């Protein structure tokens, strides 16, 4: 089984509406490889991102010898799936991910609905305002 | 109760139930007069 | 062959594609 | 013999499939508990927020400024609309004020709550097993199978919103009465059934008994209509849960529409020259919002 | 007639009231006020009379 | 011109996707062709551009996209609150960055210019450098292929005794 | 700090737990995890100068501290799946519809990753193509 036939072979399990089929198409593989490549713990993102690349496009190559992929479209949304996953490892986590793992019942939403409401400072507005009134703390200390 | 509304009228009808006003518009379909 | 020629054992058993049909659908739950 | 194993087996993969279930909705019924008590507060505000503006337009107490207004107001529900977290899914369509789509929605929830009888006969027929061959509810069961397969078909979501028909554009307030009867999911009655189809089974752990050749045919027939109801219910079920969750999100998008619009107006006559009544109408309207605030918190 | 008659201004300079406009009574029989009832939410005319 | 400047990540986005770079200046499509993100970082990389731009040739920085979204959110419009809510997005994104990147501290970046007519002067941001003794003069050695690619491009429709006035020209003297 | 804790609107007793999260977030994002070392000594001194960053929460006006370590922990161990890589479309789908993900994808993008990841099969298809490249990857040169 090469990757390129069995990538391929599932990907043909996606619905059908007509040309709109190759953005949903390139988006599954990127979404796919983008998050499942492991990352080498002595690159910095700027090589991580190389050398992730190379190898999502000759995934593309082998995958194009079965199933038509537009490879510049599949490579903009691998490069800006990779972008969200370098970040959360390297920024903020978003809490939707620690609930989502892990009690944890009222959510984001639930507060932003408030402060839309109120036209105040919504959930990520106010987590920037706690860093910011954090960083002399953290600075301060280690 | 506000959901009795006939299937399939013509673009620009207006229909009354239980005090609601609806006009059938081409884009938004069954949308409230107000 | 898989299991061999005769038509009577090429026939497809109905307890184990009801057993089958359970497993694929908790398959699909582990899954999801 | 190996019947007895058959039967065992079988069952025991039943109750695997209700347990998994039965942990499923008891997640949806915490999280709806929650929501049902936020959408209160919401469609409340809504009611009253509603009124406020129907007073104040219709008694044109804005004066000239009111088509300046007006455009502003429109203005506000283009960027609502337009939010991304709005799915281009029919179901949210429905929630957020089309009406053939809610009417599909709302039917194919009042057929699952009667569907799920035939769930609970069929799993008694085991019982009845362990020539006696039920008539069995395949009924049903073509039904369940039509209204997953509408459940899938609805709860698709499209590239583009332009392959919905109809699709609600910037005026989706205008239908926000819509919104006053909570659309509730099954959540207790799937509850219900499965923790009772699921002792049910318990029950027959000891078999015992060579069973003669039609029972076990009669079983297998139960079993596999029973596992394709689940499946069915399941993609039911999910659809209704999205529609309570999309319905709530409708409501808050128009509670936040009237928020913002009377942000606008109390902005507009500080700039200009307020009234006596744009005063009283604003301290009203800030009580409403005030109101929806304590009962959040 | 609504516009050739200035019948708004003498509404107007009369009742001192520089917003209000006529409403029009439609005075008809038990037949015919069966069909100029229709979908009474929207009781107005061509655009601001009433 | 109007030097544009991006990180080499935005920049690869726009070359790869396909995004018509001759309307990056236009606020209403670049934003539609850009995330939150994207937009923030380049008005990141514009508040680190080091040098003085030849402003007696009309040669000017671009604004940062986040002001011009602030400005049309100020505007009455049929999109105004749209844009309004893309600027607190953009504030709140910006901030975050800030918070992460505050580290960077001593360093300069190498610019790539990739000229796009004459109104638009794309400079992509690419590798960072370490600079904490005299980065001013790092920053210049460093940009040698980014001065001589100015100069060669605004000699196209300047003078050639106007550009040779310039602080570019003279950086390119300075580095060789 | 208590000016902006003041911002955040009062919801039911969960006033103790959403700051709880706030503060977790807000320490994570400034200290780093150096992607050289595995889960035991970069993540014990991560955990370690947060619980001492806590000891000023009498500054504060609700943070429930013993949650706060617990999403802090959270957070940590969410960040060393995304390293090794991630294919449950449990977590897959929490990471592409996000609040992060919707900041580094376009309006059109995020319209794409909607309609994939919202699909009635979605999570079959995204699981059978983690296994697909676990089983793999490695054979890409």
């Amino acid at each position: 089984q090469q990757l390129g036939f069995e990538l391929s072979r599932i990907l043909k399990q996606l619905p059908n509406l007509g040309g709109s089929d190759r953005k949903t198409r390139a988006m599954l593989l990127a979404n796919a490889v983008a998050l499942q490549i492991p990352f080498e713990t002595l690159l910095d993102f700027d090589e991580q991102q190389d050398k992730a690349v190379a190898k999502f496009k000759k995934i593309l190559s082998k995958v194009n010898e079965n199933i038509a992929v537009d490879t510049k479209l599949a490579v903009t949304y691998f490069n800006n799936i990779l972008r969200i996953r370098q970040s959360l490892i390297t920024g903020i986590t978003d809490p939707c991910l620690v609930k989502a793992v892990l009690n944890d019942y009222l959510t984001v939403d639930d507060v932003n609905i408030v402060s839309a409401v109120v036209n105040g400072p919504d959930y990520n507005r106010i987590q920037a305002d706690m860093g910011n009134a954090l960083n002399q703390l953290i600075g301060s200390i280690d | 109760t506000t959901k009795d509304l006939p299937t399939d009228p013509e673009p620009g009808d207006t229909y009354h139930v239980n005090g609601v006003d609806w006009i059938y518009q081409e884009d938004g379909g069954w949308v409230t007069m107000q | 062959l898989d299991h061999g020629y005769d038509a009577t054992a090429l026939l497809e058993t109905t307890e184990d594609i009801i057993t089958g049909e359970l497993d694929d659908h908790l398959e699909s739950l582990s899954v999801e | 013999a190996t019947i007895i194993n058959t039967l065992k087996t079988w069952f025991e993969k039943l109750m695997e499939l209700f347990a998994k279930l039965i942990r499923w909705i008891s997640d949806f019924k915490k999280r709806d508990v929650v929501v049902a008590t936020r959408y209160g507060k919401i469609v409340r505000a809504v009611d009253q927020a509603r009124t406020l503006f129907q007073e104040l337009l219709v008694k044109n107490r804005l004066g000239n400024r009111k088509d300046a207004l007006l455009e502003k107001f429109d203005a506000i529900a283009q960027s609502i609309i337009d939010d991304p977290k709005i799915l281009a899914s029919r179901i949210y369509a429905a929630a957020f004020g089309s009406v053939y789509y809610q009417k599909e929605i709302i039917n194919i929830n009042n057929e699952a709550r009667t569907e799920l009888g035939t769930m609970e006969k069929l799993v008694g027929t085991i019982i009845e097993y362990v020539d006696y061959r039920a008539l069995m509810p395949i009924a049903n069961i073509r039904e369940i199978g039509k209204l997953a397969t509408r459940c899938n078909e609805l709860s698709t979501v499209y590239p583009d919103r332009s392959s919905i028909p109809d699709f609600p554009d910037k005026n989706f307030w205008k239908n926000s009465h819509l919104l006053k009867d909570r659309f509730v999911a099954p959540l207790d009655d799937l509850l219900k059934a499965y923790r009772n189809s699921s002792d049910a089974l318990r029950k027959l752990k000891q078999l015992s008994r060579n069973y003669s050749q039609e029972t076990i045919d009669a079983i297998g027939e139960s079993v596999q209509l029973i596992n394709t109801s689940l499946e069915g219910m399941r993609r039911i079920t999910d659809t209704m849960f999205e529609y309570s969750q999309a319905q709530y999100l409708a409501a808050s998008c128009v509670l936040n529409y009237y928020g913002k619009c009377a942000q606008v107006v109390s902005e507009d006559y500080k700039i200009h020259g307020f009234n006596d009544a744009i005063r009283e109408w604003q301290r009203r309207f800030d009580k409403v919002i005030d109101d929806f605030k304590r009962g959040y918190a | 007639a609504h516009r050739d008659s200035n019948i708004e201004a003498a509404f107007r300079v009369i009742s001192g009231n520089q917003d209000e406009t006529p409403m029009y009574l439609f005075c008809s029989d038990k037949e015919i006020a069966n069909y100029l009832m229709t979908k009474g939410d929207d009781r107005t005319l061509g655009a601001y009379l009433k | 011109t109007q030097v544009l400047v991006m990180p080499k990540a935005v920049f690869e986005s726009y070359k790869t996707a396909g995004v018509q770079f001759n309307k990056l200046l236009d606020t209403n499509y670049i934003v539609s062709e850009t995330s939150v993100n994207d937009l923030a970082e380049i008005h990141q990389a514009l508040t680190a551009f080091p040098f003085l731009l030849p402003e007696k040739l009309d040669i000017k920085l671009a604004v940062s996209p986040i002001i011009k979204v602030a400005e049309l959110g100020e505007i009455d419009g049929p999109e105004q609150f749209k844009m309004k809510d893309l600027h607190n997005r953009l504030e709140s994104r910006l901030a975050t960055n800030e918070l992460r990147d505050a580290g960077n501290r001593n360093l300069v970046y190498d610019y790539y210019l990739y000229p796009v007519d004459e109104n638009l002067w794309v400079a992509v941001q690419q590798s960072a450098h370490i600079a904490s003794s005299d980065p001013r003069r790092v920053s210049i050695q460093l940009n040698h292929t980014f001065f001589d690619s100015m100069i060669n491009e605004m000699l196209n429709t300047r003078p050639r005794e106007s550009v040779a006035s310039t602080q570019i020209f003279t950086y390119y003297l300075e580095s060789c």
